Formats: C-alpha cells, structure tokens, sequence
C-alpha cells in the first residue's frame, strides 16, 4: 500500500509539542480558574 | 563508460514485458468504487461531489437531529 | 459524541482520501488526483525553498506543508452548505497561532540563547533613539501571535457569517408579495460571486498562513 | 580475442527486450525498488539528511507550481 | 430552508465549477500527463538507442 | 467551556497530520520524484 | 437596557466604516500589478501571487472592521 | 422601544459610508487599467479580464457596508 | 415619539456623504482616460467603451449611496 | 416635534460636505487635461470633450448631493 | 424652540467643511498648471484660462456649501 | 436660553478644521514650484506669480472657513 | 452604569477605524513592490523579506487600534 | 451656565485637529524640496528659501486654527 | 457621576484613530524603501538604516495616540 | 461639576487625532528622502541636515495637538 519511511519529527519539531503540551496545561489552569463567570 | 551501460541492463533485465501483474480484477468492498472513479480512464471528480453528496445528507441529517 | 470530533474524522479521512484512493496502485505516471498533490508540493516547496534559504531549510517543510493542508482542507469542507464551521472559533485558530509564536519563540530562545533578543533591531539607528524600535514593535512581537490566527479566524467566521445572513436576506426579503422574485436575482448572483469569493478566501488565507508563519520561521531560526 | 564472443550476443539479445520490454506509460516504483534499491536508498539517506530539493529535477520536468 | 438556498446557490456553484474549471483542469492534466509520457519515452528510447552503439 | 474538546481533538490532528504527513504522504510523491529522475537521468 | 441594543446598532454603524480601509486598499494592489504587468508582460505569473497575497492581507483588514461590528451586532 | 428603530435609522445612515472606498477603489483599478492598454496595445484582452477579477474582486467589499445598511436598516 | 422621522433625517444627512468619492474616484477614470490618449491619440476608440464601463459601474456605487438615502427618506 | 425641524437643520448640515469629493474630484478633471495638452498640443479638440463631458456628469455628483440637501431642507 | 436656532448654529458649524474639498481641490490646478507650464513653455496662452475655467466651476462646489452653510446659520 | 452660546461654541469648533484644505492645498502648489524650478530652471517669472496667484486664491476659501467660525462664535 | 455598557459598545464602534490606516498601509506595501518588482525583476527575494517586513510593521500599529477595540470591550 | 465650559472644552477638542492640515501640509513641501535638490544638485540655494517660504505662511493654517482653540481656551 | 466613566470609554474610543496617519506613513515609508532599492540595489546598505531611522520616529510620534487613550483609559 | 470633566476626557478623545496628520507628514519626508538619495547618492550630506531640519519643524507642530490634550486634562 504504502512505504512507511522514518522521517524525523520526534528530535525535530519539540518546541511545537512542547508549545501544543504548554497551551494544553496553561489553558486548563486557565478554565480551571476562570470559568466561574 | 562502464556505469551507464551496466545500468542500462541491470535496468532492462528485469521489468516485465507486456506491463505485466495488470491487477484489472481486485476488490476489498471498497477499491471498485476506485477503480471505476480513480483510474487510468475516468479519475472524474463527481466522486468528491458524490463525498459532498455525504456532507449533503449529514449536516442536514445533523440538522434531523437537532433542529427538526 | 461531539460534532467537531466527528469534524476531525472527516478531515483525516479526506486527508487519507487524497494519496491512498488517489494510487493507481504505485503508477509512475502521476495521474489526475496525483497532479494536484503534485502542485501544491512544487508551490509549497518553492516557497519555503527561497524564503529561509539556508543549509537546514527541509527539517521544518514537513511542517510548513502540515500547517497548510490542515487549512486547505478544513477551510473546505464548511463550504458544503450543511456543515458547522471547523476554523471559525477565535478559540482553536488563535489556540492554533499562540501554539506556532510559543514554538517560534522558544526555538529561537533554545537555538540563539542571551542575543536572540537582537532579533528586534533590524538594522542601523543612531544612538539616542535605539531602545525605540525595541518598544516600537513590541505588539508585532507578541501582536504578530494574535494576528495570525485572528486574520484567518475573523475571515472565517465573517465570511460564514455572511453567508448565513444574506441566505437568511434572500429567504426574509421574499415572503412578501410575488413580485419580489422579479429582478431580486441580482443579491442571488452577489452571493454566488460571494462564493467565488469564499474559494478565495480559503485557499489564500492558508496560503497567507503559510508565508507569515514561514516567515516567521526565518525570523526566529536564522540570524538574518 | 575472445573478449567479443559473449559481449556481442548481449547487448543484440539486450536490445532484443529493449525493443519488447518496455512498460513506460504503466511502470510502477514496486517493481523498481525491487530492482534498484539504490532509489529508496538515496531516498531515505536524503530525508534522513533532509535535503528536501531534488536537484537537476527542474531543467527537464516543468515545477508546475502556482509560481 | 435558509440553508437549502446555500445548497440552491452551491449547486449552481459546483455546476459552473465543472462548467469552466473541471474540463480546463481536466485538459491541464492532459497536457502534463502527455509531457511526462512524451519525456519518459524519449529517454527510454534515446537510452535504448545508446546501447546499438557499443 | 467547551475549548478543550475541540482543543484537544485539535491538538491530537495536528500532531496526527504532522507525523502522518512527514512519514507518509511527503515523501510517497518524493518517491516518484526520485524515479523519474534516475529513469531520466539514468 | 432598551438603551443599550440601539447603542450596539449605532456602534456598528460607525464600526463599518473602517472597510473602507479595504475598498480603498485591494483597488491598488490591482493597480500596480497592472501598471507593472504593463511594461513587462512577462512577470505577470512571477507577480500574481505578490499581488493577490497583498490582497489577501487587505481585504482580510477590511474583515476586521466588520467583525468588530458582528460580536457588537451580536 | 420607540428609540430603538431611529437609533437603527441613524445606524444604517453611518454605516453606508463605507463604500466611498469602493468608489475611489474600483475608479483607481480603471484608471491603471487604461494605463495598462494605453501604453500596451496588446495587453488589454490579457489584462481587461484580471482587472474585471480586479473590478469585483473587492467592489464586494463596500457592499458588505451596505448588507450592514440592508440588516440594520430593516432586521 | 417624534424622535424616529427626526433621527431618519439627520441618518440621511450622515450617510449622504456615500457620494463623497463618488465626486472624486470617478474624475480619477477620466483623469486616466486624458492620460491615456495624450501619450498615445491612436488608442482612443478602444479605451473609451473601457472607461464608460468605469464610469458607470464605478459610479453604480454612489447610486447605492444615494437610494438608501432615498429609502431612508421614504 | 420641535426637534424635528433642527435635527432637519442639522441632518442638512452634514448633507453638505458630500461635495468634498465633487470638489476635489472635477478640478483633478482639468488637472490631467492640463496635463494632457502640454504633453501633446496637437491634440486639444479631442480631450477638451472628454474633460468636459466626464467634468460635467461628475459635478452632477455633488449636485445630487445639495439637492439632496435641499430637499431635506424643505 | 430655542433649540432649533442653536441646532441651526450647529449644523451650519458642519456644514462648513465641504468646501474642504475646494481648499485641497482647484489648488492642485495650479500643481497641474505648473506641469502644464514648467514642461512645456510655450503653451501659457493654451491652459491659462483652460486652468482658470477648471478653477471657477470647481470652487462652485464650496461656493455651494458656504452659501447653503450661511442660509443655515440664517 | 444658556443652551445657544454653548451650540455656538461647539460649531465654531467643528467649523475650524475646513481649514485642512487650504493648510493642505497651498502646499502641493509649492510643491509644484519647486518642481518646475527643478526640472526646468528657466522659468520662474511664468510660474512663480502665478503659484502665488494659487496660493492666494487657493488660501482665500480658508479663510472664508476661519472667518465663518469666528463669525458664529462672537 | 446602564449607560456605561452603551458607551463602550460606541468606543469599540469608532476605535473600529483607526484601521482604515492597515488597510491603507499594507496595501501600499505591497503596491510598491509590484511596482518595484516589475521594474527590477531580478531582485524578488531580496526586497521581497522586507516587503512582508513592511507588512508586520504595519499591521503592528494598525492592531493597537484593534487591541483597543478588544480591551475595552471585555 | 455649567454646561458651557464644557462645551468649550470639547469644542476646542473638535478644533484641534485642523492641525493635521500642517502635519501634511509643509511635509510635502519638504518631499518636493528634496526631489528640489537631489534632482537638481546646485539649486539648494535658490530652491530652499522658496521652500521655506513655502514652509512658514502654510503653516498659518495650523497656526491659525490652534489659536482658535486659544481664544476658545481664556476667551 | 457614572457618566463621566462612560465618557471615558468613548474618549478611549475616538481618541485611537490618531495613529491612523502613523500605520500609513511608514507603510509610504517602506514603499519608497522597496521603490528606491528596487531601482538600485547597492544603496541597500546605505538607506535602509536611514529609512527605517525615518520609520521609527513617524511611528512613535503617532503612537502617543494610543498613549494618550491609555491614560485615559486606565 | 461632574460633568465638565467627562468634557476633559472626550476633548482629550477628539483633540488626540490630529497627530494623524503629523505621522503621515513625518513619513513621507522620509519617503522623498529615500526616492531622493537613492536614485542620487552623492547628495546624502547636502540633503540630510536639512531633510531632518525638514523632519523637526513638521513634527513638532503635530506635537502641538497633543500639549493640547495636556491643557485639556490637566
């Protein structure tokens, strides 16, 4: 079907993982704090 | 000089004839709706229409589900 | 079951409905559904090919391709008319654009260190007035981050907007008297252009995203 | 002098195919790879390094890009 | 319905679409498909032409 | 309210299409690329 | 209350105006790619992306203007 | 309830002023279009088209300011 | 009570200005139209239908302009 | 119902600077004719017409404009 | 009523800048006069009064809003 | 009654800025001088007296405007 | 402070057009590099990194506006 | 009696921003004295007091009117 | 009062469209920018310092707009 | 009492945006700097003083709208 080629992503793009985990964490502080209104 | 006529024979030694393996007659009860939409002849783009066709159903569907 | 979940499903599958069912079984030839994979490869590589232009230029052209056939497709697919929008929130475009400034700025901090902070004069002042370019576009610094996703985001929802309102116009408009159907074909027509225009204002707008947020790559990656 | 005796009947008996063997408007890169593993080989060393232009590509197949 | 006239004006739409786009995409491909063939051809035979020299 | 249903979902696409892409679909057409060049090229 | 919803509607009568930033903006995107396309016919293709990306960058600050006006209209 | 539809009237009276930037607008692409024939002969069936692409490819856009005046003028 | 048709007024008077380029944007067409044919006379007849068109439908927006006036008026 | 003849006045009042474009625009009229003849002398009885006919239509703008306000006015 | 003569104070304050146009309007005549002149010496007696006809009927536009601004204010 | 001073107070204010006109207009016909100085030096007695004839009579509808804002205010 | 919610809403409704300078702005931008681009053609990836440069530096100060549209009104 | 400082203040308020018209006004002049001097080298001197004729009674109309908002401001 | 909050907020609004001219004179700023190393591109070095010198501090100037509102609003 | 303040702040408000004028004046300075010393190098020290002397006494006069919005808040 198709060829599965390891193409690197893993030690190539963390700072994007590392800002998707970030905005993930600091948006559930964020409605876990505010969303009381 | 030497590279390029050896490859020339290690390149025609071994493909197949008359495009051989054809592979006209397969199905898995989804890859005849590709052969007849997605090969070689038609490869017509009614299909993504006829896929539009599900999205046609379904938000209308959806809206049978939550409006009407 | 939530309906943007379902939303994703089909985006995934009409992502495995352009290479997989576009495969005439590994032909060489690149048939019909393979040359438009084809073209937006070539004009997304030559793209990024001249933007950054350095030594290490590929590592990051899978994700300027991922970041822009994510927009093509989903900006696609609320085009059918019985469909909820996917980038219309303001919420997950602007979740999507402080996800790439963070990324950018923390690649720049992790590869340039205590001078990546150089990156905001861009050339030669005089003395006296050198802290204002710092402090001149510190909204672009953390302004540019709301507005590459607020751009797409706000066409998006006011061009969904649009054509909900104006359908809601054409329907509201004609259940007075028979003669409202007599030349009321002209907003019919206006809102048919204004679907040539929502093509466009898909299509260019991830295109948009695609050349700013590169970019922005070689903002923060390269030292100019 | 017996140098010619095999390698003339070769390349006779190799146009031979050449004239009769050729799959072109349906050849497929299985069949390919399955002879030349020196494709995938460049290849992957190439995404592996990542040089993502493909050189000496353009001068005979037209970019077909939007620009 | 309000929605079933965006359903009303994208019927007309995708109908125009392949009214002026669908056949000019359509012989688009075709003169890059015939381009690649033609090109793909000419090497396999100025290749098999190569090996008439020796 | 509900940001992290389609936040998450989001998130878990985009990492989705960019593994998915990078490994796959990218270098599936490169594929061709490289075939057509050492055809031509010879 | 019965103040407030008039003052929306007046709100984004005077917000809808700032698209004329857009309707004045996208005109001369057009008309330096025609006065350039003029005098050398064959950039034309090489300066239509610089052009309608220039567009798109207008017409979606015009864009701004009125979705300004839609959550006050709203 | 009587000051909600005169604040409205008022509303769509301001909000029709936007397209003043489609009337200047579509005017300056005409007139580099007759720049673009003028000078060129035989540029003008290439570039008339891309220039009526360029005639109601943002003249739309003032009418966005007048669906605002049609809305909330009426709705 | 006597708000409405006062207010209906000064809204005509606040959106007459939709005419305002209107005066201008169009002496732009024909600014262009002299400047078409001082530097090249021989192409005048071609061009002339052009700018009409301009003209017209680049006048067809201060007509908008004028009958919501209109319409907000009546 | 006092207040609707003043908010008349006033609504008549702001009717009258939608001529700010008519009185930009018909002089930018002359403006290229002028520099339409030095360019070409020869050429003086085929772009006075034109000036004057696009001058003309055009002033109709601001015309439109106060009569507009006239008829507001009374 | 003691109203109406203050609003008609008012909008005479507003009817004023109409004749804006005419201060940024037949000066630029002059600007093209001088193009007119400065490139092309010897056609003073050509644009002269062709620029004071592009003058007059240009300022009649601001003439037009000042005399409607001063039966306003009257 | 102590409602008419203050309406004349704020009219003389929104009449003043008229004035941008002519603060802009003169401008570009100095800007027009030094371009016909400029790009032709020999020619000043053609272009200066009548520049300063612009600036006059371009300066002078200002000054109606300036004079009408003090008129209504004292 | 039923009043005070109205008055925001018609802040954000005239802080919508300080805008009206982005729409401009990057529209000229990119107006001077086709312009640019298509008198000097071999020089496209060199003024155009600057270009878009000049295109975030005007949506920086075309966004303050916005931000002020936004902060006010949540 | 009140009112009518305040209505002062805004109304110099309204009749501060004809001033804009000197913001534009002399700086065209200076665009034009530098495509004085750069088109034309040796023409500074004839060209630059014209300039600044050109400079000091256009920036009149600024003058003019934020002295309006003076005698709006003590009379 | 609680008006004098509300007029704050609206204060806060209008008082924002004074940067309108800054966002579009750098954006003019960079244009000749483009025009001019778009004509000669050795000068790069030269004037691209100089230019955006001149950038910087025709923004600034325009951004006390914003400051002026930030005290107001805050 | 409590409302010749709120007078203050949206004085304050109006009187911000004539700086608009200033940054636009302040740009373009620059900008015919630029298309100046460009196109001719060798004039750079003729120029520049002047030119920012050319800067400086434009600028200061759109500060001129601010220390007006300092005498109308404090």
């Amino acid at each position: 079907m198709l060829k599965r080629f390891p193409t690197p992503i893993l030690k190539v793009y963390w700072p994007f993982f590392v800002a998707g985990a970030a905005v993930y964490y600091g948006m559930s502080k964020a409605a876990d704090l505010s969303s009381n209104t | 000089p030497n590279a390029k006529r050896i490859a020339n024979v290690v390149h025609f030694y071994k493909s197949l004839p008359q495009g051989p393996a054809p592979a006209i007659k397969a199905n898995t009860r989804l890859a005849r709706y590709k052969a007849k939409y997605f090969d070689g002849d038609n490869a017509s783009g009614k299909p993504l229409w006829h896929f539009a066709l599900g999205i046609i159903a379904f938000g209308y569907s959806m809206e049978y589900y939550f409006h009407l | 079951l939530t309906t943007f979940s379902l939303y994703t499903i089909i985006v995934l599958l009409v992502i495995t409905s352009l290479y997989t069912l576009t495969n005439n079984n590994n032909k060489i030839i690149g048939s019909r559904w393979l040359i438009s994979q084809e073209a937006i490869y070539d004009t997304i590589m030559n793209m990024t090919k001249g933007q950054i232009g350095g030594k290490n230029w590929g590592l990051y052209f899978p994700m300027i391709f991922t970041l822009f056939m994510f927009i093509f497709i989903a900006n696609l697919i609320s085009m059918i008319p019985y469909s909820f929008a996917l980038s219309a929130h303001l919420v997950f475009i602007i979740s999507l654009s402080i996800v790439i400034w963070l990324g950018n700025t923390i690649l720049g901090l992790y590869k340039h260190g205590w001078v990546f902070f150089s990156l905001f004069v861009p050339a030669g002042t005089p003395l006296p007035l050198v802290p204002l370019l710092v402090i001149i576009e510190t909204l672009s610094y953390f302004a540019r981050a709301i507005s590459l996703g607020l751009r797409l985001g706000s066409n998006i929802l006011a061009g969904h907007l649009l054509m909900v309102i104006l359908a809601g116009l054409t329907f509201n408009f004609m259940l007075i008297n028979l003669f409202t159907l007599v030349f009321g074909f002209v907003p019919l027509a206006m809102i048919l252009a204004i679907m040539m225009l929502e093509f466009a204002i898909g299509i260019i707008q991830g295109y948009v995203w695609a050349i700013l947020t590169a970019s922005y790559l070689k903002d923060a990656v390269y030292l100019h | 002098e017996s140098l010619v005796s095999k390698e003339l009947k070769d390349l006779q008996s190799t146009l031979d195919n050449i004239q009769s063997a050729r799959p072109f408007d349906e050849l497929t890169v299985d069949d390919l790879t399955k002879i030349k593993p020196e494709i995938d080989a460049k290849v992957e060393e190439m995404v592996k390094k990542g040089k993502w232009d493909v050189p000496g590509y353009k001068d005979r197949f037209g970019n077909l890009n939007v620009m | 319905n309000d929605e079933s006239i965006l359903l009303l004006t994208f019927l007309g739409f995708t109908g125009l679409v392949a009214k002026y786009l669908a056949p000019a995409y359509k012989d688009f491909a075709d003169a890059r498909m015939k381009k690649v063939s033609d090109v793909l051809n000419a090497s396999r035979n100025k290749h098999v032409e190569a090996v008439k020299d020796r | 309210f509900y940001f992290m249903n389609q936040l998450t979902y989001g998130f878990l696409l985009m990492i989705t299409l960019l593994i998915l892409f990078s490994q796959f679909f990218l270098p599936m057409i490169l594929r061709l690329y490289v075939s057509r060049l050492f055809i031509s090229k010879l | 209350m019965q103040l407030v919803l008039a003052a929306k509607y007046i709100g984004a009568g005077i917000s809808t105006i700032g698209l004329l930033g857009a309707g004045i903006g996208i005109a001369i995107v057009f008309a330096a790619l025609i006065n350039g396309v003029s005098r050398n016919p064959s950039i034309k293709d090489t300066v239509f992306p610089m052009a309608i990306l220039g567009f798109a960058l207008s017409e979606a600050t015009g864009l701004f203007c009125l979705m300004v006006s839609f959550l006050l209209l709203f």
